[PDB]
């Protein structure tokens, strides 16, 4: 096959920095112009940057002119995006794509998530939702929270982004875990 | 003169269009202009337009002040072939009312399926002397070689078509002619 | 200078749906359009290239037409497996970059109306949050009513029927009226 | 010179591609290069590439240090036709800037449907003398015959296509010319 | 030098319906017919041009035939979204103007 | 896209006068002949007037010969129809339409309503 | 060096199913793909040859497509008689040998000791019928 | 029209040897390259070896390089595979297949079973056919079961034969 694999994406505060990596296998990477395209949550696609096979021609969308830098290492079969002066708007999944003559943009990677938020990592607070019953996980950051009951298989909801920049999620039919805050609390309902 | 690299047109495997299931690629073929001139000065051009409302792009020298008459004949459109990457082929031809000091030869074959037919040989000399046994005279101690060799179109896998061109070899014998004024 | 495609399109299984992409001389006029198909939680994938061509793996059903500065995608023999976003892209000579369209969310009909069940919980312990869990709506999205309101984008449940949640903050009577195809299903709670 | 075994191209029954229901097989046809040279030394080659990023396979002598310029003209790509089964047809042509001591003649006809047209006769002589009445001079008491006769493609039943070639006969008259070394 | 088309036409969903447009040498004989589709309370829009050609966005279902001074429009695989007025138009060389037909209300 | 936008239509009394405007955006208006076509309520289409790219050739339907005048301003990307001596029959939606070679009449505007009554 | 085809595929009677075969320049790039059909406990038989061609005996329904280093087989008008393994095969110039794919078991989803069960399954692994002793 | 028939397959112990035979009728056998392809129980196909019409070009899969030898006798219309240093992995049905130009691999034989095991040739008891080894047994017949004992058992309801054990009891 042709496989592109992105990495380096994560959480940074505005004015932050971040370097993204594309790993190409399946083809002579050193032969093709390569692209970064991003997708802001809920919205459509938006091209970021192009680089020629020999890095003779780099092009950027103006949304990132001056802040982002595309590069490749043809010996390491890898495409890079250097993201400086990150803003809230720059939040998106960052896809890595290949341009081939006639085929145009053809192969894409799995994408890597870049979240730019001013919000700092509060741990959650768990309330019992008494009765038909569930648990409440309030004012936590960032996103990944898992809920469990010791094999009671019965629906957890996806979280809500409050204007605080802080998430909340509830679960109905408990063991909540939130690694970024060292939280592994078991609550009774 | 001959076209250099004729055999390159046998490359029927480089992301071409399969003519049919398990076919080789469709080879370079179709509309062709093979043209070459030897002059003591610039080739002199007359503009003629297929469509006078065609907007020729920024960076090319094209017929200016195009009128509908430009489509058949308009003597405003004179010009010198004095610059490369400049004069589009499709809106300029040798001006037959004025190339006294040039010898020009060209052929248009039109049609999407016209087969390329390119002869090569180091045995074929073409004489540049006129009715009066005088060849082009090189004003400014300059010789002007002009050429076009649009061989046809390359058909990509998608069907999308790109003109394909080839270099032209020239070897010109010259001698000295006594001249007054 | 930007590609314009319908924000949404829909059809009945077996129908032909047509999504248009309109540009200008700087992009679609002198450059080819690729179409990319994108399912929830997945990358875009090549569906059509060079205006009208299918890569290996794309059914006969998928087709394109070009007329000057506008192109269309044609999904014939529409199926439920075709539910997704369709992205239109082309190089722009003026911007020296790739321009995309908005995306077109293609909905396939046949999924009947289901009961938006409502499970409004009171507070527990300090400060006071309220919870109004809504689930199983196979027509899709819904509304909410009750300052402190925070409502979720609708999420497909694993039985392909769609769930959301809404939260309301209070300082230490109150209901959660939710609409769904013009029809309200308020559950209530009190101190 | 003539092509040997032209009639073999009438074999329209050997697992070919029926042109239509109950059709005979599609005969050998399409893109053709007929070329032949007589030289007092090796034919001198110029490299020209259809696509400079084409990777010519291990075991062939091809243009080295290909640049985009290789696609139109690149004077680095010189070579001698000094080895068989070696120099691909599609990336080498007679170098018109050399070959003083060779007489070369060839024709490329491109197109998937180009009909083969092969004349045979023992009555046609071609003279190898130049404008000064001197033929090629055989350095090292050696005569160099070069040839290509890609006649077209054979279309197999599946539609898959194979180039088909034919042998070329040569008969060269030679005489002795006095020379100062 | 008038274009004559049926004031009304109808069909069963899935059928092929045929709307004819008949002119003279002065119009349809020497000049092309465009067909325009019109839904209530919207503008006309180009459906067929040059007797037989579809602009991008018009399904394969919609087709035309020309025989000398007369043209027809063919709506195959009839659907409810096809309910509307179908306008026939062509230049007339003698009147030096555009002539239209009456319009054809297609009921389903 | 190509967009044509009509304007200037309204209520006017018989014997009245009225100037219609077409605003062209999306194409070089100065390169194409432009048309007015009208539609009386519940009746079919009826061509009103044509004008060439350079205003060399204006043509009118007989029904408005002598009363209406077509004009364009290629610098202002606008087509105009001057309607004098308006009658009851002149009541219609007034569409603005482009003619392109081979394509023929292709793009229409949204139309503007002209009602001539007392 | 390996031909990659889906380990399994399925469809509803009357549907079009597509089985893909992906290779590299050394095999499918430069050499043709034959498809072989295999019903349990019989030999393989030629279904498609030279990427896209049918031998006499193979219905119009069966078709192929080649796009560079990947090929697909297209079974249209799917029937229950089409239930079996589909094998992809092509010469590899680097390995100087024939490479095959994994095989693709095509299941057809239709209307329903042990001898005639239509569901599909019920210590013998159900065949096309199962057996038990103890 | 064209038929290929394999033979020589049976039970042999690891480190053992075995010669397989393909019998070609229906075509000028002596004109075609011929192949061996094998199929391990439950797995897909795997090419073993090729031989040219005149035995100028033999090729082998890596799987058996150095152990197997392909050969043909164009006078006897037969293709052979000499299997030395047999291993447990080599257990499969061994198909014999023709390659024709442009057609590629086209015609296959019925296949012959090669079982490579330490296990000994257990005869059946008879209908029921109880505790026999290895698989190929002759009679609506049911497919066998592989008991954990390593012995097969098969039944039939509407003359039992098991060639590997010379059992032919009616």
């Amino acid at each position: 096959e042709v496989q592109l694999v992105e990495s380096g994406g994560g959480l940074v505060k505005p004015g932050g920095s971040l370097r993204l990596s594309c790993a190409a296998s399946g083809f002579t990477f050193s032969s093709y112009t390569m692209n970064w395209v991003r997708q802001a949550p809920g919205k459509g696609l938006q091209w970021v940057s192009s680089i020629s096979s020999s890095s003779t021609y780099m092009y950027y969308g103006d949304s990132v002119k001056g802040r982002f830098t595309i590069s490749r290492d043809n010996a390491r079969n890898s495409l890079y995006l250097q993201m400086n002066s990150l803003r809230v708007e720059d939040t998106a999944v960052y896809y890595c794509a290949r341009y081939a003559h006639d085929w145009n943009v053809d192969y894409w990677g799995q994408g890597t998530l870049v979240t730019v938020s001013s919000a700092s990592t509060k741990g959650p607070s768990v309330f019992p939702l008494a009765p038909a019953l569930g648990c409440l996980v309030k004012d936590y950051f960032p996103e990944p929270v898992t809920v469990s009951w010791n094999s009671g298989a019965v629906h957890t909801f996806p979280a809500v982004l409050q204007s605080s920049g802080l998430y909340s999620l509830s679960s109905v039919v408990c063991n909540v875990n939130h690694k970024p805050s060292n939280t592994k609390v078991d609550k009774k309902v | 003169t001959e076209v250099i690299g004729v055999t390159s047109l046998m490359n029927v495997h480089s992301n071409g269009q399969a003519t049919h299931d398990n076919g080789a690629g469709k080879p370079v073929q179709g509309t062709s202009f093979h043209f070459f001139s030897v002059g003591g000065e610039a080739l002199e051009l007359q503009g003629v337009l297929f469509n006078y409302r065609t907007k020729y792009p920024d960076g090319t020298i094209f017929p200016k002040n195009a009128t509908v008459q430009s489509q058949v004949m308009n003597t405003e459109h004179k010009a010198y072939l004095d610059k490369n990457k400049a004069y589009p082929v499709e809106c300029w031809v040798p001006d037959p009312t004025r190339n006294e000091n040039t010898r020009y030869f060209g052929t248009l074959t039109g049609g999407e399926n016209v087969p390329p037919v390119l002869h090569i040989t180091n045995t074929a000399t073409t004489v540049l002397l006129d009715e009066f046994g005088v060849g082009p005279l090189c004003k400014g101690d300059n010789l002007y070689l002009s050429a076009v060799d649009v061989c046809g179109m390359f058909t990509n896998r998608s069907g999308s078509q790109q003109w394909r061109g080839l270099s032209r070899y020239f070897k010109v014998q010259l001698r000295k002619r006594r001249v007054k004024n | 200078s930007v590609l314009t495609q319908p924000p949404s399109a829909s059809g009945t299984p077996g129908q032909r749906v047509t999504i248009s992409c309109s540009g200008g001389s700087s992009n679609i006029g002198s450059n080819p359009v690729n179409w990319f198909q994108q399912f929830p939680g997945t990358a875009p994938k090549l569906l059509i290239y060079a205006n009208t061509q299918r890569p290996s793996g794309v059914p006969d059903r998928f087709s394109g037409s070009k007329s000057g500065t506008s192109v269309s995608l044609a999904i014939s023999g529409l199926q439920s497996e075709d539910e997704g976003d369709y992205h239109c892209a082309a190089w722009d000579d003026s911007l020296k970059g790739w321009v995309f369209g908005g995306g077109t969310k293609l909905t396939v009909l046949g999924a009947p109306k289901a009961n938006p069940t409502v499970t409004l919980f009171p507070p527990s312990s300090n400060k006071a949050t309220l919870v109004c869990l809504i689930s199983d709506f196979y027509p899709g999205a819904v509304t909410v009513a009750w300052a402190g309101v925070e409502t979720t984008k609708p999420s497909k449940q694993s039985n392909n029927k769609t769930a959301a949640s809404s939260y309301l903050s209070l300082t230490p009577s109150y209901s959660c009226q939710v609409t769904h195809e013009g029809t309200t299903v308020e559950k209530t709670v009190a101190p």
